[PDB]
This record gives structure tokens, sequence and C-alpha cells, in this order.
């Protein structure tokens, strides 16, 4: 196998070899475009360095995923600076979560070769506060429930679970009995407490509430319905909004996922873009579903406040919630005019003939005093602008692509392919679309 | 036995393919036919009385030439007896032995007694028989009492010239209404079914009543008259009109004034350009090579066109023989006559070795040099789905390019080859394509992967794809960005794999802006035409990983659209306009695809390839044909009036009529560029078909000349004012006439002649490319 800076180099003719040889062996599935890669691979040649250095048999190794994707295929590998670890008889590599430097890389191969220790004068902060999410286990007998909480303790590696025996850290942290507290910095700070209950509701407390939606969070938002608020952080009231938010984040935690994002940002203005909203309601609240289409939501009481965001998903629960479009109802004046408008809104409950013109075409420019006679001698005909609207039962390459409207709602396309004058037109509706359609 | 008395027609028909439209007819030529028998030998005599032609169409009336010419008048003096002294056939078994007559004839006369002594020679089975029109797969289909016979005209083995396409049938069922002994009478339809036309072809002989002695036969033939000399059975190629007149200082001088070169655009000028090929190709060699002799140089581009399209032995020789290929001062006339053999829709192996002996020649451009070994692929190309890569032409026309290509000593030779591998679609080119992908050179790698764009997939496998992976995903090198999205344009068209496009969504964002937008839009484009691809790609998308907003969500110029010009359920076309462009928008590679397609085949129509940097160059094809590239600067465009498709298959009809097929499809172009920047694809389709049938004592004639105007102009409305790059793309079509033309003739060396036109203003409409773009382009609308 090549080496470089102690590190292997496998492109599928040592990674098997490399595995089968070296039985502590951390596997990283990179990319050459990736700047996670980019960053990762300095802190991968310094803890490959650091444990070479020393005298003991685990090394790190680098596979480009992009070329050896087979690799990544059978494993199920879907980031680019995953990191893995295959020890002895087939099993799932440890979901390497941890920060990606080259001291936290040695930290974290203690967890997975078969908890932490520290002294217990460290003024009461490096248990507590060693990372952002570090659990303290406390236990008199370090047995029937302690050795529970001990596997339990082991079954996660990227959480640093304590060992605390001292008598003096039982009664500071105020535990009758044996218990299970995880302490945080954001949220609450501390959440005291079947084999799995223990395990969800360690989930269910170090999930965050609300997000910034950043680069470094957005692989752990997808990781795991994200609820957005378009918000400028220099809004007004942005602290009363960002409270209303958080409470509406409070009534649903693990099922709809809380995101608020700042629209001063031009680097958020494609996510702006993307649901549609150019920066129109700076409190607007969306829901986008990514369960292999993009359904964006739209709030039925356009009328949000911290009820009522709060309620939203509820609303959305309940199944009742229509996306959103970017389709103009039915106009003021749509009654004066013979010919009247029967838009995207109204495609179902009023649409009688329907048409799909737009302003773009230069020959519709030519036939609107056409399509102005035709509608003015037949004083339902429709016409559809679906260059601001949208079609559902059909699309139009060529836009003036007519789809007869029945009657009853037996629903048919027929295309007309009249010679665009102000006769013809009155002649396919003399028939009443007997004749001329198709 | 005895005499048999019958009665004979011969109906001829020239439909227009409505289905039933008494539109335009042909002459009857109808006639009492006698007939007299003079081992399984036997000699007989048909005589033909009461001989006279006679119109189907008597609706008219009157308002044709039949009127005041008498029978002797129409068929002239001795043709009229001709037909009227008997004519000897030998039958052995149902089938020509050998066939006597006086010969000392007309060549159309003999014609129709040869097509009227068929009717007896018949047979379940199948076989190549000798009859009228020579020697084909004919089919014997016999019923209860009658029998029906099929011949597949296909199969034919005659004399006659017969060969972005047209489509024909020639069924040939013909049915002999037998009831005892002999015809009682004859269906003999003669279908011709090829804008179209249904030329039939039909006689009836019903009999009616009735009322040398020797052991050998061979002397009985002598002892009725010793005139009664050998000539075949197959009818032979006549002219006894004025026909394909030459008439240099008449004929061409009609048409030297409607093929000027200010007037092009007009249809009423390229509509007299396909008359005067028809001419040249019954014409002799000296005929054509004395036109050029003294022509003018300015209209000589159109007659080169026209000498080239016609495709013969003759011509081909004039027009080498005319075109000095060491002669520098007529660059045209010689990129003319290749572009026309390269749209030639029957190319011929003596030309290639003439192209190949240019080559060998030391012709003075080295662009024309180069464009002759571009045609040559090309003919390369049609002949080795011919079933000709055998040939000594082509393997050596190979082994130019493939050993050429392998064997590099200047950098002109390298891309001179690359665009004639390109046009030659050679699969043993891939492993030096692969390696020219990856030689690390811009325009020689981009034009190899453009090159192995035009490769199906078939010829691309996954260690092609792996190759161009590297090229893609920058693994080992670093590569010019056009040169990899092409390359991804090739992964995932021809078939990708499940990892594949899951590594290519990731891509999206970590490259530069400027190929993520093409990049997103491509896949973008993919999900939006429901291609066959795309259903691995929504097995992608499926998880959460690539069906991010993130990746989705996108700040760029570039586009990729497709869209349906024409769709139905039987064909459709379709068009796309994926233009890329750079990091500050400068427009870097845009692909004005037009694509054709028939059924599950399908054409490439024309592809306008713009690319600039910083040079600025254009790529042209036309159907299915790689021009050769024209760069701007570096440091009347494109003008030319050309054939699109010839179907002149001359048949020979069962009655013995000399029935002319003839199909012709041209049109005339001027792209000009002038940079706010256009691009215009002014097309105009001219058919021109013809069906006439000609006996040289009664004439029949139909043309159909429907012809069509178009035109596809792209403007670049780009506005830079700001520090956004305000880009506009509009396709805008103007309105264009279309017109068809229908024409009847009833000869018989004014006549029974009729006009049809119709005329319609097709509407124009910008194309909206996406409406991303259409965002930009309403601050001018």
């Amino acid at each position: 196998p090549e080496e470089e800076d102690h590190v292997l180099v496998l492109r599928k003719s040592n990674f098997a070899e490399a595995l089968a040889a070296h039985k502590y062996l951390l596997v990283e599935f990179y990319a050459p475009w990736c700047g996670h890669c980019k960053a990762l691979a300095p802190e991968y040649a310094k803890a490959a360095g650091k444990l070479k250095a020393e005298g003991s048999e685990i090394r790190l190794a680098k596979v480009d995923a992009t070329e050896e994707s087979d690799l990544a295929q059978q494993y199920g590998v879907r980031g680019y600076p995953t990191i893995k670890f295959f020890r002895g008889d087939t099993a799932s590599p440890k979901e390497y979560t941890a920060g990606r430097e080259a001291d936290d890389i040695v930290n974290w191969l203690k967890k997975r070769t078969g908890a932490t220790t520290l002294p217990d004068g460290a003024a009461a902060e490096s248990l507590v506060e060693s990372s952002e999410v570090a659990v303290i286990g406390f236990f008199k007998d370090v047995s029937d429930s302690a050795k529970q909480f001990l596997q339990a303790a082991e079954a996660i590696d990227d959480i640093p679970f304590g060992i605390t025996s001292n008598s003096d850290v039982f009664s500071k942290y105020q535990l009758d009995k044996d218990g299970v507290v995880l302490f945080k910095k954001f949220d609450e700070g501390r959440n005291n407490f079947t084999k799995e209950n223990l395990l969800d509701f360690i989930k269910h407390n170090q999930l965050p509430l609300v997000i910034e939606f950043t680069e470094q969070t957005a692989p752990k938002i997808f990781g795991g319905t994200h609820i957005l608020l378009f918000l400028p952080k220099s809004v007004s009231d942005y602290d009363g909004k960002l409270s209303n938010f958080k409470t509406a984040a409070e009534s649903f935690k693990g099922k709809i996922l809380f995101i608020f994002i700042d629209s001063d940002h031009t680097d958020n203005q494609r996510i702006l873009e993307f649901f549609g909203l150019k920066k129109e309601e700076c409190p607007a609240v969306r829901l986008i579903t990514l369960e292999e289409e993009m359904t964006k939501y739209k709030p039925e009481s356009e009328e949000l406040t911290a009820e009522r965001i709060t309620e939203f998903c509820h609303r959305f629960l309940e199944g009742k919630i229509k996306p959103h479009l970017m389709s103009q109802e039915l106009p003021e004046d749509w009654d004066k005019q013979p010919v009247k408008v029967l838009v995207g809104k109204n495609f179902e409950d009023v649409a009688v003939f329907v048409e799909f013109y737009a302003p773009w075409c230069g020959h519709c420019k030519q036939l609107a005093p056409i399509w102005d006679k035709l509608g003015e001698t037949y004083k339902v005909i429709a016409k559809m602008d679906s260059t601001a609207n949208e079609v559902e039962a059909v699309k139009v390459h060529s836009f003036p692509t007519l789809k007869f409207f029945p009657a009853s709602a037996d629903r048919t396309v027929i295309d007309y392919n009249g010679e665009r004058t102000l006769d013809g037109f009155k002649k396919f509706l003399e028939s009443g679309g007997q004749d001329g359609a198709g | 036995d005895r005499l048999y008395k019958l009665t004979y027609s011969t109906e001829v028909l020239l439909d227009r393919g409505k289905g039933k439209l008494q539109d335009s007819v042909g002459y009857r030529i109808s006639s009492n036919v006698d007939v007299a028998l003079l081992d399984d030998d036997q000699l007989i005599q048909i005589t033909m009385k009461d001989v006279n032609v006679e119109n189907v169409n008597q609706q008219r009336g009157e308002k044709s030439i039949f009127k005041g010419k008498s029978p002797s008048k129409i068929m002239g003096k001795e043709n009229l007896e001709a037909l009227q002294r008997p004519t000897l056939l030998h039958l052995i078994h149902g089938k020509v032995k050998e066939f006597y007559s006086y010969q000392n004839e007309a060549v159309a006369i003999e014609n129709i007694k040869r097509g009227l002594a068929s009717l007896f020679q018949t047979q379940s089975g199948t076989t190549n028989e000798v009859d009228i029109s020579g020697n084909c797969k004919v089919t014997y289909q016999a019923h209860q009492d009658k029998v029906i016979k099929i011949k597949a005209l296909d199969s034919c083995k005659i004399a006659r010239s017969g060969f972005l396409g047209v489509s024909s049938k020639a069924t040939s069922v013909t049915t002999y209404k037998i009831e005892d002994s002999f015809v009682i009478a004859v269906l003999a339809e003669e279908t011709h079914n090829f804008i179209k036309g249904k030329i039939v072809s039909k006689q009836k002989l019903e009999l009616k009543t009735t009322e040398m002695s020797g052991k050998q036969a061979a002397a009985i033939i002598k002892a009725v008259d010793s005139k009664y000399t050998a000539i075949p059975i197959v009818g032979q190629v006549f002219q006894s009109h004025c026909k394909g007149c030459p008439s240099l200082s008449e004929l061409w001088r009609s048409t030297r004034k409607y093929l000027q070169p200010d007037n092009l655009s007009k249809a009423e000028a390229v509509r007299n350009f396909l008359a005067f090929i028809q001419h040249l190709r019954t014409a002799k060699k000296e005929e054509i090579l004395q036109i050029l002799k003294m022509e003018n140089k300015e209209v000589l581009p159109q007659l080169v066109d026209a000498v080239t399209s016609a495709q013969t032995s003759d011509s081909l020789e004039a027009i080498l023989d005319f075109l000095d290929f060491k002669s520098d001062s007529s660059i045209i006339l010689q990129e003319r006559f290749l572009y026309a053999c390269g749209f030639a829709s029957h190319p011929n192996e003596e030309l290639l070795r003439a192209l190949i002996s240019k080559f060998k020649g030391s012709i003075g451009s080295s662009d024309i040099r180069e464009t002759v070994m571009i045609i040559t692929g090309t003919l390369v190309r049609k002949l080795c789905q011919n079933e000709g890569c055998k040939l000594k032409a082509v393997v050596e026309a190979k082994k130019l390019i493939l050993g050429g290509l392998e064997k590099a000593e200047k950098k002109e030779d390298t891309r001179m080859y690359l665009l004639a591998l390109k046009n030659a679609l050679l699969p043993e080119g891939i492993p030096s394509l692969l390696k020219y992908a990856e030689a690390g050179e811009g325009p020689i790698s981009h034009l190899a992967t453009t090159a192995l764009q035009r490769y199906d997939l078939p010829f691309i496998t996954d260690e092609v794809k792996k190759t161009l992976n590297r090229i893609y995903h920058q693994n080992r090198k670093v590569h010019e960005k056009t040169v990899r999205t092409a390359a991804a344009a090739i992964i995932l068209n021809n078939n990708p794999s499940y990892m594949d496009v899951k590594n290519i969504l990731l891509s999206i964002g970590e490259l530069p802006q400027e190929m993520n937008k093409y990049m997103l839009a491509i896949v973008q484009d993919i999900l939006r035409f429901e291609m066959p691809a795309s259903k691995i790609v929504r097995r992608v998308l499926k998880e959460m990983v690539a069906h991010n907003y993130d990746r989705f969500s996108r700040s760029g110029s570039s586009s990729a659209y497709t869209g349906y010009i024409e769709r139905s359920p039987r064909s459709a076309s379709t068009y796309s306009l994926d233009i890329l462009y750079s990091g500050s928008g400068i427009l870097r590679r845009s692909n004005l695809n037009i694509f054709q397609y028939i059924g599950k085949a399908g054409l490439h129509g024309s592809q306008v390839v713009i690319e600039a940097q910083g040079y600025a160059g254009m790529s042209a094809i036309l159907f299915d044909v790689q021009l050769r590239p024209v760069t701007f600067f570096n440091g009347s465009v494109v003008k030319g009036l050309i054939l699109l498709i010839d179907h002149s298959q001359e048949l020979q009809l069962q009655s013995g009529l000399k029935a002319n097929i003839e199909v012709q499809g041209g049109l005339a172009i001027d792209i000009s560029g002038a940079m706010k920047t256009r691009v215009k694809n002014r097309v105009t389709v001219v058919i021109t078909t013809d069906i006439t049938v000609d006996s040289s004592f009664v004439k029949a004639g139909l043309e159909t000349s429907t012809e069509t105007e178009a035109g596809l102009e792209f403007i670049s409305t780009v506005q830079f004012s700001q520090y956004p790059f305000l880009v506009c793309m509009q396709m805008d079509k103007d309105e264009a006439p279309f017109r068809q033309f229908e024409k009847k003739y009833e000869r018989l060396s004014r006549g029974y002649v009729s006009q049809k036109r119709k005329e319609s203003v097709l509407a124009g409409c910008e194309f909206p490319l996406h409406q991303e773009n259409s965002e930009m382009c309403k601050v001018v609308f």
C-alpha cells in the first residue's frame, strides 16, 4: 500500500489488504472537489502522524470515494467528509460525527476501542462543559442497573458520557437516587430523566429547537419538514419574532424541524428565490418537505402570530394545508369583459372553453385584437396566462395548444389548429367545439 | 390452338394520395388484341387491332387534345401500325424463353407489346422470373380459382437508376382472373405508394370469344418472317422526343436568370434549381461539360451544385474534369462540390476513389484538403452504414484517418482527422479519442469529447465513462470546464450508473457557480423531459442528501432547456438551446441543437455551436454532416443552395410503361453573424414531386411543387450596464409563406392542363426558453 505522510492510500487494491492487516484503521471516503475533505486532509495527516509517532497499532487512511464509488455503494457512504473504522467480523463502522481534528481523533478512538474520567477538582466546569453536549453518569457503585447504564454509555460513541463515584458530586447535582441527566449549552442545560427510552430521551433533549441556517449545520439537518422563517437579523423586533419561533418549536420538536434563516445575507437570496418569495413578507413562514418531492406548503392564515405559527405545524399535520403557488387569483373587473380569465386558482372551480395564451409571443400580441374580437362577438371562453400560472393536467411546449373544455366536467384534450384569424375561431365556436377540435 | 379475340386497356393513374380525387389522371391506351397460337415450348402471335387512346376522366369531356386528333395523328404513321404489326413470344412452362419481333421500330412501342404479352407468362411459389420488369423476387399467391402475383420491385434487377430520406412502397399485386384455360380478365395493380403520390398502373385484358408443322421451333420464327430477330423481354431506355434536351444556350439560359444570387431566398428561384438537375441526369458527358465552358462565375455555384446533385457517371466525370483541384482560384466551386457530395444521398465509390486521389493529389488549399477528408469520412460513414466498409476505397480512407491520427506529425492534421473521425463514426477510433480526450490540450480534447458525444450508447461502455470521469471529476489533473461539462453530458445521456448520478449531484456547489448553474440546469432539463436516464436520477433524488434545496438553489446565468417544436405519437421534432456562460457572464459554449425523429429512428437535423473565449468560432452541422467549423477571428458566413433528398427510382411498369418517380428536396441557406448578436437560420424547403408516365406517343405528368419557407433567428439581448448580467435569450421566428402546387398533363407528343394553387402565412412566435430567462426578457417586453 502507498504511504504518504504516514497515511495509507487505498485504490481498491489495498483497502481490503489494509483492513485485514491493520485491525484498527480509520477510513475516509474523501473527494477531490469537496472543501470539507480539503480541510480534513491536513488534519487526517496530522492524526496519522500522531498515531504513528506513538506506539499504537491504529493509523489513518484516505479513499477517493469519487473514483472508488463501489466502496461507498456497498457500505452506504452518503457524505464526502465521512469517517469510518472497521475493526472483527463484519460490523457497522462507528459513525464519526465529532470534531475532525487530530487530538479529537486521538480522544475519540479510545471510546471505540472499548466514557471519560476527570479529577473531581475541576471547579465543576470540565466534566459538564468538556463539549457542547456532555452527559455525566452518576452511580454510587460504578451491577444490575449500573452495568446497563454503562452499556448505554458505550452504545453511543459520539456522546461523552461521564463517570461519577464521589459522594459530593451526587449532592451537588441534586439526585436522591441514580439517574441520567443530559447537559447542554443552548436550550436548557439540564434535563433529568425498555433499554431504549433513555436513548430516546437523550436524543430528544439533545436536539436544539431552532437552527441558524449555515453551511456547517446543513448536513446534520438532512441527516436526521423544515419549517423555515426568512427573518432578517436586523428586522423590527428580531428578538420577539425569534422568541415566537422558539415557542412554536417547543410545540413540535422532533417531527417538524424549525430553522430560522437570515434573509439579509445575499447568500440566502437563492434560498429566498427557491421558495419564490422575493422578500415580499419578512415574517413569512413556509414549510418544505424534501421526501422525494419538494412541496412547499402554504399556511392557511397569513395573519400570523406566535399562536398561528405554533399551530401551523399542527395544521400541516392535519393534511388540509395546500401547497403554495405563484398563481394570481380572479381579477377585479373580469365581469365587464365578455371573455373572462380562469386562472390556475380558478382552473377547477370555474374551469365552457379554456385557452392558454402567453404575453411572451409577438404573434399573441398580433392575435390580441383577434381574441378581443372573438370574445366581443361571443358575448364561456377562457384565456389563461400560463407564464404566471401553472397547468396541472398537461404541458404546452407550443403555448397556443388549445384544449377544448367539455361540458359536465368530462375533461378531454383536443388541439385546435386554425389559421389564427378573426374568422377561423368564430367558425370553430360556431360548431360548439364539435368541428375544428383535434 | 385457335385465335383468341380479346380487348385490352392500359389504365394509367397519377394520384396525389388524397384517397379519392380525380384531380390528375393519365391516358388509357385501348386496343382489341387478337392472340393466335403459331415439350412445353410454344410460340404465339399477338396483334393489336382497334388501337386507340381514350381518357378515363371524361368528366371534362372535350377539354383535352384527344378531340380533333385521329388515332393515326396521335401515335404517328409508323407507330400505329407497329403495334398493329404482330409480335412473337416463346414460352416454356409459363416463363419467357425468348421474345421475337421485327425490332425495326421504336423502343416504346415495343414496350407496350412487351407488357401486353406478360399476362400469359404466369404460374403458388417464389422465384426470379422473366417478365417486362426484369428479374425480381416474384410472390405467386394462388387462390382457389385465380392467382395473385406479387412482385417485390425492390428485388428487381433492371438497368434503370434506382436509388432526411424518402420512404416508398411498391405493391405490385397482380390478379390473373383465370377461369378455364387462360386469361379471362387481368386485375394488375401497380401501386407505387411513395407530400406523397400514388402513381397507379393497371391493365384489363378480357377474353370475349374465340373462333406451322415442325419438330423444332427454331426456324419457325424465321419462316413466318425473316425480320423476327432476337430482342430482350425487358424494356429499354428511349428518348424519342426532346426529353432532357441539354440546350445550353436555350434551356440553361431559361434557368440562368431564375437562380441569381440576389433572389436565392425566394422559393420561385429554387423551383428552377431542381428542374435543371433532372435534365442533366439524362444528359451525356460532353453536353454537361459544354455548359460550364463559358458560364458566368457569379451564377456558377448554383450550376456547380446542380451538376453535383445529378450524381451520374458522366456528370461526375464532367465536374471533375471541369474543377481543377490544383487551381486555388476556384475555392467555392470545389467547396460547393464537396458539400453536395457530402449531401449526396447516393455517394459512389468512384467519387470516393476520386476524393482519395484528391487527397493523394496536390490540393492548393489546406482548408479544402481538410474539407476533402471531412467529406471522405462522411462518404465512408454512408458506405459503412450501407454494407460497404470492406471496400478497397473505404479501407484506404480509414487507414488515412486512423493511421494519420495515430501517427500525426503536424498539429493541423490532428485537427483535420479529429473532424474526419467525428464524421467517420468508427468504433476503432475510441481508444484514440479517449487518449486525446485526456491528452490535456483544450481544443483537441474538447473536439474529441464532442466527437465522443456523437457516439451512441452501444459505442460507450463503462470503461469509456470511467475514462471521461477523470476528466470531469478531476481525479488526476485539471481540465477546462467545457470539456468536463461535455464529459458529464456524455455520462448522463449514455446510460449512467446509480453512483455516477450520485457523485455528479454532490459535485454541484463545490464547482464554480458558472459551472454549477449549468450542471444544475442539465439535471433539471433531464427531469423535465422525462428521459429514461431520469429514472436513475429519481432514485438518487429519493434520498434527502440529493433532494436538498441547498444544491438546487444557485445564482447563475447559464441555462439548459429542451422542448418540442412539433410532436405526434408517430414522430416528433425536438429542439434545445443549452448556453453556458463564464463566471463574468460571457458566452462560452452555446449549443443550438435542431433534431428530428421518425418513430424509433432519428436524424440530427442541424446544430450551430457558437463558442467564445476571452477567440470566436462557430461549428455548423447540417443533417448528420459535421461541416468545417468556421472561426470568425483569432489573435455570407454560411451560404449555399443544396439538395436534401433524392428518390429517382425509374420504374418499369408491368403494363410496359415508363414511370419516372422523381422526388427532389432542396433549400437555399444564408447564415450570417453580426455582433447585440444575432444568428439566422433561413430554410426554404422546396419539394418538387414528379411522376411522369411516357410511351413516346402519349404523355402524362403530375408535378407537386410544395415549397415552404422558414426562419429561426436567435437574438442575444444582453444588457451589461449594471453589475449583474442582464442576459435575455430569444429565438424569434418571422412570418414565412406556405404554398402548394399541382399540375396535370395528358399529351400525345395544349392538352389536359390544370394548375391548383394554395397559399398560407405561418405566424411566428419567439421561443421562450425557460421561465428564468423570461424574467430578464420581460424588461424588454
